[PDB]
């Protein structure tokens, strides 16, 4: 069962100053008595941060009880100020739904509790707690919890109610971060007396937790809790949070003797912090000093693509009813067409799918002036020599790469086609040669082959056909199975984009510092109109 | 030492100290030929010495 | 060698030849702001600098 | 003087035009191109 | 995915943005078995990582 | 001469090192030996350094 | 003044016998050995 809420009015979202507030320690190496510079997410000094509230009116007439999805960037510095321990826990997770799994962070009356599961979350989650003396009610946090693959529970404590009016007394800071599956969290504590806002003040977060949760985190709310003196009408007093978005940005950080962190630097903030940055040093004698520039880091992103839509034919390509002989593999072109290779994650897995002069991940978002297929079959043994720089049957006889290749080879094994007993198309490789081929050449020629320079008139001594049948019959084993082959040569040149990957394109952005990706020629810069022919 | 820290360095990253891992006792470590030596000598073709 | 109060320049005479026979590689410093943002022709080393 | 130094800079703003071996004198055409797994090897060619 | 992600969710998957309810044109279920039968070539074959 | 065994046998790794297979077609060796023994399909990977 | 530029270009030629991270000081050696393909990686060590 859950709480239910009424009269609740929507948040205010006033915004304070992080005014120096939320430094934490950037990675787990030990460092004594060094400035070190850094580039991390963190949160910028005087950053805007957005308050939210836990206040009843005069009465019951209305009330604020701010828990809002909250959305979750590349991390969240998060504040909590409160009398009564009001602020519990988080929820973090992409939908908030039983539809995804989520992190349930609990400072519950005795113990921290974390748990990741599909959970039915309430539509407002929260504590129950009587107020006088109750260290506890009831939960109304979630219905259920499916799947439940991580749980971790902290050793017993007790929580003072600290029930009485006025100043906020606690000043909890926190950061969380989600990288390599891991949610970190930092956090420090401050004594504080104060009615409103964030104070100002330097604060560094030590590492609590790294928690392999390995959910995708998108957004996060609070968990709160609401009080009664009856376990009835119950009511949200004394608690405000604040929540500030980390960012990449340069800090230089001084770490002391014991290796705590103990002043900091954001090295955009001011001109006097771009040049304690660039001298390296906190401390900077009288004079003039040039300046590197930390003032303008990109943020937005334009993408432009050509508008072409259609998608490349890589399902006709890759999924004909037969393939060339490796002796006379056939090249195709490939162009006014979008190659997304995931429409074949479906159909075909590739046992080999190696790129060179391009990583295979970059290529889902580069362009290029023109791609040819060379398509062909050979034994899954062979596609071993489909590299440059290669020797064997294949690649002295039949198919050479250049030593320049750009472009990819893909293969697959196609036992349950190629190698079909029914009525099936022969394929065949050349075996004998005088000599081997250039790359990318093509030696389709069928007549009688001597080891002597001779003609043959066949049949004789010292003549042999040039062609050897592969041997797929569907009861050899998959080194002697059909693998098919397409090699997808590229080229990058400053010529019209023929073939293009997914990428969704966007508006132009001009007189700002952007990154920017034109036709996969990406960079960052200042984007304006030009004199230019 | 803070008390899970395992080793230090100098601002040369020389590990310069070592937390036994059985007695937990702190080492320090010197490189092998600490400071400067230096060989006087006459010619050789004049003495060995 | 003596400056010229009829002239606007307060270098002497000799010194005004001095200035006009060595020629600045820039012309002078002020490359300002705008000024590299020009023609495919205004492709300049000082502009790459 | 004037030209030594002049012909100094051009010289140096040319060097950047080298590859030093790296797959190509430009930068963004290393990230454009490749991952950071192997983006990495050539930008530290450029780098040094 | 991002690196050491999961995702366990098992809602129908419309290529469309639109969600379905099953049996419907255009949406699939997300998950598909491999067929480890003992009769699979040898790429067919499970291994465990 | 590897040519010889292209009609005979196809190897599943041919992999050199120091040296490149191509090249190895026009050097000469000052002496050579060869290990012979059979294993797994599965250990071949073993069998480098 | 003789002996130091003697000993300069001596020590230049003998600085040719330095591997410099190559498999080999000759670069007729790695060019004899190597494929284009990774010679140039070796190439470029004794190059640089
Ligand atoms: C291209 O065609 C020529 C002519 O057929 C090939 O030349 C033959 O090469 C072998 C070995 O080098 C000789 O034994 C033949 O006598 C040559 N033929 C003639 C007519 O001279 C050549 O090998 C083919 N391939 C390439 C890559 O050039
Ligand atoms: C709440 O919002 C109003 C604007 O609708 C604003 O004027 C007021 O100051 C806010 N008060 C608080 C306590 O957030
Ligand atoms: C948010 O930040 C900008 C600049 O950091 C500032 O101008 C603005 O006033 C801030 N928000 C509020 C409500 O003050
Ligand atoms: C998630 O909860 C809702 C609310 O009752 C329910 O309708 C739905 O069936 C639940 N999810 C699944 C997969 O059943
Ligand atoms: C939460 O706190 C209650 C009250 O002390 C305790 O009984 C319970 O064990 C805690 N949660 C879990 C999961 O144990
Ligand atoms: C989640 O739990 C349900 C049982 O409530 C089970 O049927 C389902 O298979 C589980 N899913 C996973 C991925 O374990
Ligand atoms: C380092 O920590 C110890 C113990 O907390 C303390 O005695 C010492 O004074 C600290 N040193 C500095 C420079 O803070
Ligand atoms: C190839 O295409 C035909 C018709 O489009 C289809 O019937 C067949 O199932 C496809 N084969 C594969 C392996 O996708
Ligand atoms: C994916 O493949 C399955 C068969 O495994 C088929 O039923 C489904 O229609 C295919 N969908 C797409 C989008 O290719
Ligand atoms: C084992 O390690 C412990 C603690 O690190 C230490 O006290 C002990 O002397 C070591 N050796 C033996 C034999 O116990
Ligand atoms: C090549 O092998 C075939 C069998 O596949 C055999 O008939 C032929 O005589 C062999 N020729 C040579 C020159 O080895």
């Amino acid at each position: 069962t859950c709480g239910t809420l009424s009269n609740k009015s929507p948040p205010n979202m006033t915004q304070f100053s992080s005014s120096r507030r939320g430094v934490y320690y950037p990675d787990d190496i030990f460092r004594s008595d060094v400035l070190h510079l850094t580039q991390d997410y963190f949160l910028p000094f005087n950053s805007n941060v957005t308050r939210y509230l836990s206040l009843n009116s005069d009465s019951d007439r209305i009330v604020r009880f701010d828990n809002p999805i909250i959305p979750f960037g590349d991390g969240v510095y998060f504040a909590a100020t409160e009398k009564s321990n009001v602020i519990r826990g988080w929820i973090f997770g992409s939908t908030l739904d039983n539809t995804s799994q989520s992190a349930i962070i609990m400072n519950n009356s005795t113990h921290i509790v974390i748990r990741v599961c599909n959970f039915q979350l309430c539509d407002d989650p929260m504590f129950a707690v009587s107020r006088p003396t109750g260290q506890h009610y009831k939960t109304w946090i979630y219905t259920n919890a499916r799947n439940c693959t991580y749980e971790y529970v902290s050793k017993s404590f007790q929580l003072d109610v600290s029930e009485k009016p006025g100043n906020f007394k606690h000043l909890r800071e926190f950061v969380f971060k989600n990288v390599d599956g891991f949610l970190h969290v930092y956090s420090g504590y401050e004594p504080i007396d104060v009615a409103r806002g964030l104070p100002s003040g330097f604060s560094v977060l030590k590492p609590i937790f790294k928690l392999p949760l390995g959910i995708n985190i998108t957004n996060f709310r609070v968990i709160m809790t609401m009080f009664s003196p009856t376990t009835s009408n119950w009511g949200a007093e004394a608690a405000a949070y604040f929540v500030g978005y980390l960012k990449p940005t340069t800090f230089m950080l001084k770490f002391d003797e014991n290796g705590t962190i103990t002043d900091a630097v954001d090295c955009s903030q001011d001109p006097l912090s771009e040049l304690k940055c660039t001298v390296k040093s906190f401390n900077v004698e009288k004079g003039i000093y040039q300046t590197s520039n930390f003032r303008v880091s990109p943020t937005k992103e334009v993408v432009r693509f050509p508008n072409i839509t259609n998608l490349c034919p890589f399902g006709e390509v890759f999924n004909a009813t037969t393939f060339p002989s490796v002796y006379a593999w056939e090249r195709t072109r490939i162009s006014d067409c979008v190659a997304d290779y995931s429409v074949l994650y479906n159909s075909t897995s590739f046992s080999t799918f190696k790129c060179y002069g391009v990583s295979p991940t970059k290529l889902n978002d580069l362009c290029f002036s023109s791609v040819y297929a060379d398509s062909f079959v050979v034994k899954g043994d062979d596609v071993r020599q489909i590299a440059p720089g290669q020797t064997g049957v294949i690649a002295d006889y039949n198919y050479k790469l250049p030593d320049d290749f750009t472009g990819c080879v893909i293969a697959w094994n196609t036992a349950n086609l190629d190698a079909t007993s029914t009525g099936n198309y022969n394929y065949y490789y050349r075996s004998l040669r005088h000599g081997k081929l250039k790359p990318f050449e093509r030696d389709i020629s069928n007549v009688p082959f001597s080891p002597e320079g001779k003609p043959c008139t066949p049949p004789a001594f010292n003549c042999y056909r040039p062609l050897n049948t592969y041997g797929f019959n569907p009861t050899v084993g998959i080194g002697y199975q059909p693998y098919r082959v397409v090699v997808l040569s590229f080229e990058l040149l400053n010529a019209p984009a023929t073939v293009c990957g997914p990428k969704l394109s966007t508006e132009l952005v001009k007189n700002q510092c952007v990154n920017f990706n034109f036709n996969g020629l990406t960079g960052t810069g200042v984007l304006t109109d030009s004199s230019k022919r | 030492f803070q008390p899970f820290q395992q080793f230090g360095r100098d601002v040369s990253d020389f590990t310069d100290s070592v937390r036994d891992p059985k007695t937990l006792e702190i080492l320090d470590i010197s490189p092998c030929s600490f400071g400067g030596v230096s060989v006087i000598t006459p010619g050789t073709n004049t003495s060995s010495e | 060698i003596l400056p010229d109060p009829s002239k606007p320049t307060k270098r002497s005479f000799i010194e005004d030849l001095l200035f006009n026979k060595v020629t600045l590689a820039d012309a002078g410093f002020m490359k300002q702001y705008g000024e590299c943002l020009g023609d495919i022709s205004a492709r300049d080393l000082i502009c790459a600098q | 003087v004037v030209n030594q130094n002049a012909q100094a800079l051009n010289t140096l703003v040319k060097q950047l035009s080298s590859n030093f071996g790296a797959i190509s004198s430009v930068l963004n055409d290393i990230l454009s191109r490749l991952d950071k797994v192997e983006a990495e090897v050539q930008i530290d060619r450029l780098i040094t």
